[PDB]
DNA sequence: GGGACAAAGGGCTTTCAGAGGAAACCCATCCG
DNA sequence: TTAAATAGGGAAGATAAGCAAAGGGTTGACGAAAGCCCTTTGTCCC
């Protein structure tokens, strides 16, 4: 039957880097100045589903905030994003399983999820909510000493150019065995003089400050988990449901709380253990599969 | 109450933690007295009572199990088998760090006493142990009780063992009132007839076994009385504290 | 004390040590409630054995003079 | 030379017996 | 290189959701009280 080992896990593949927030002219995008963060204190009323007795007292909250200067009317985020190749090599056991599995695999188009994978960062997915009230995204990429420059809008439904295409056949060949490869990623917004930004959230317990945000010696940046989800939004192979999401084991979205890829015989371990014992899988299975074994984890039990 | 020399920070290694069957740690009032008698006895001068307090103390090993100690082949009875690991007989050791104050009797000078006690610290043992380290010993008089607040305290910083006395027995006691026992005296069972192997054919022997009292540490500065805090043989081979069960 | 400690078991299983340290049947045969037959022979047990090889030996204070 | 006793030493040894059990305490002052 | 003289009252501090699975925890050495036999030494007898 060959089950799986009891312990087996895979690396991540895939290794962005904390994005940096800088302030800048549309013009004049060569001198750089950091975004600071700050605190400030807020007034409000009592608005709680279920009660309404408190509706007429008030509120004292304290939050930190993070804008543009009123001179400058662009933000700049800026990070780095490394390829790595040698997939299929389990991290922690496989004699067996991992060559079966190599071997069922492999067969399968790497130019697509190369494709796919630059095309999130060109069109500009990795950038969060901060890209609504801007009329103009610029991306600058950086790669083996050769820049490339992106106004791509459509960030759904992923469409054919040319630019994309001689870069996604780089990552393609290091996918499938090589060394690394290394991109440098710079977008450039218009959103205006004064405009809020948006840093990413922490998780913290009880404490002073309502909502307080990332930073790094006090400049807003954001998590490389954030960065590293929008890249991987590319799971189209499932029946309904457009506009992709994550590839994930089962996957789903905590925010919706729907659960895509349910026990309806498409999840990630049935696949696998099916790939191996006779029958093989199909070209979006077998794309699936393989993105989501370039994305870390571990499967055993 | 009227003369008294302290010797603070004496430093010993080694020191034989069992003291009876049931009691691992601290020496009784027992080997403190019996020191102040070696000391009286080998010195020429007549010492009445002796303190202690236990500065620092320290079971070899861990929370439970405590150690055992390497044994050796020394006895004339082997020479085939005696290669290899000789038996246990276990005998625990610990080390600690104690303060010693000495009731004494003597108004020849004031100087030489402390040579003296000096001479004979140096070649001293207690419980078996060796002395690492000590101070050097003062004297302090005292005329009335209100002044023996000052003797008292020139011990800084330690703590004393006072008696409280035994209500049922250690067992329960120990579990009810939370204190710890200790030994103060000894119980004759039945006399030695031949007198052959033992160390002295002029004293008279006897088979004894412990008897057990219920103890307690305090502060130095939180005693009431400090004749509760000195210890003297007592009738019926037994060691007992001047100020008797020590009362809040 | 036996030799070796060896004994014999009863049916269920038992020593002397646990049969007369169970349920306090050594007071029950000491004084004499299971009679004067089981009396006399556990009472003749009851000797002393004097030995003082590898055993400590200390000095004690008894008024004038010492033990 | 043979018999008995004791001591010392070694070895042939070898005889003898046997599964409970659960967890971090005591305690704040003299002296320069 | 200054004397004194006081330093605000009131209201109020949000809610919801969730904290992962799998694998392993070492070995060796620390006996007393005899039974028998042999050898040696020493004493005594024949």
């Amino acid at each position: 039957k060959l089950k799986a080992p009891a312990v087996l896990a895979y690396s991540r593949k895939i290794n962005p880097t904390n994005a940096l927030m800088f302030a800048v002219n549309w013009s004049d995008r060569d001198n750089t100045t950091a975004v600071m963060v700050g605190t400030k204190t807020v007034a409000g009323t009592q608005s709680v589903r279920g009660n309404p007795n408190d509706a007429d007292k008030g509120n004292i909250q304290t939050v930190n905030f993070a804008n543009l200067p009123h001179n400058k009317n662009t933000l700049l985020v800026k990070y780095n994003v490394k390829f790595v190749g040698d997939v299929f090599k389990a991290e922690l056991g496989g004699g067996e399983y991992s060559n079966t599995l190599q071997t069922a695999l492999e067969n399968t188009d790497f130019g697509t999820l190369a494709y796919r994978y630059v095309y999130n960062i060109a069109a500009g997915r990795t950038l969060w909510r901060n890209r609504v009230g801007a009329e103009s995204i610029e991306t600058v990429i950086t790669v083996n000493d050769q820049t490339f420059t992106f106004s791509d809008l459509l960030v759904n439904e992923f469409d054919e150019d040319v630019d994309v295409a001689e870069i996604a056949d780089m990552v393609a060949g290091v996918l499938s065995g090589e060394g690394f490869v290394t991109l440098k990623v710079e977008h450039y917004m218009l959103l205006g003089e004064g405009s809020e930004v948006f840093p990413s959230q922490e998780f913290v317990e009880n404490s002073k400050l309502s909502k307080q945000l990332f930073d790094l010696n006090g400049q807003a940046a954001m998590h490389d988990q954030k960065i590293g989800n929008a890249i991987r939004t590319i799971d189209t192979w499932y029946e309904d449901a457009t506009t992709p999401i994550a590839v994930e084991p089962y996957g789903s979205v905590v925010r919706n709380g729907v659960a895509y890829r349910a026990g309806n015989k498409t999840d990630l371990f049935t696949l696998m253990d099916g790939a191996v014992n006779g029958k093989s899988l199909t070209e979006e299975d077998q794309m699936f599969v393989t993105a989501n074994l370039i994305r870390g984890g571990v499967f055993g039990g | 109450m009227r003369k008294f020399i302290i010797v603070k920070n004496v430093k010993v290694d080694g020191i034989n933690a069992k003291s009876s069957d049931i009691t691992v740690g601290m020496p009784p009032a027992t080997t403190f007295c019996g020191l102040g008698e070696t000391m009286s006895i080998k010195t020429g001068i007549v010492v009445k009572a002796v303190s202690y307090g236990s500065v620092k103390f320290e079971v070899r090993g861990s929370r439970f199990n405590t150690s055992v100690t390497k044994f050796a082949w020394q006895d004339r009875g082997n020479g085939g088998k005696a290669n290899n690991n000789s038996p246990i007989q276990p005998k625990p050791l610990a080390d600690g760090v104690f303060t010693l104050c000495f009731e004494v009797e003597w108004e020849d000078c004031a100087e030489v006493l402390v040579d003296k006690v000096t001479n004979f610290i140096n070649t001293a043992r207690i419980a078996g142990g060796t002395i690492a380290s000590f101070n050097k010993p003062f004297v302090k008089v005292a005329k009335d009780a209100e002044e023996l607040a000052s003797v008292k305290n020139a011990m800084m910083p330690c703590y004393v063992v006072v008696d409280c006395g035994v209500e049922v027995n250690i067992f329960e006691d120990a579990v009810n009132r939370k204190l710890q026992p200790m030994v103060n005296g000894y119980k004759k069972l039945e006399k030695i007839v031949d007198n052959k192997h033992m160390r002295d054919k002029f004293t008279p022997a006897y088979l004894a076994t412990p008897t057990y009292t219920m103890i307690g540490y305090k502060m130095v500065s939180n005693v009431d009385n400090f004749d509760q805090a000195l210890w003297q043989y007592g009738e019926n081979t037994k060691v007992k504290t001047i100020g008797g069960i020590y009362n809040d | 004390y036996t030799p070796k400690s060896a004994g014999i078991k009863n049916e269920e299983g038992e020593n002397l040590w646990q049969v007369l340290n169970k349920a306090n049947m050594f007071y029950r045969i000491y004084s004499g409630e299971l009679g004067e037959e089981l009396q006399y022979l556990l009472k003749s047990c009851c000797t002393a054995k004097e030995d003082v090889t590898t055993l400590p030996q200390i000095y004690f204070k008894n008024g004038e003079g010492y033990d």
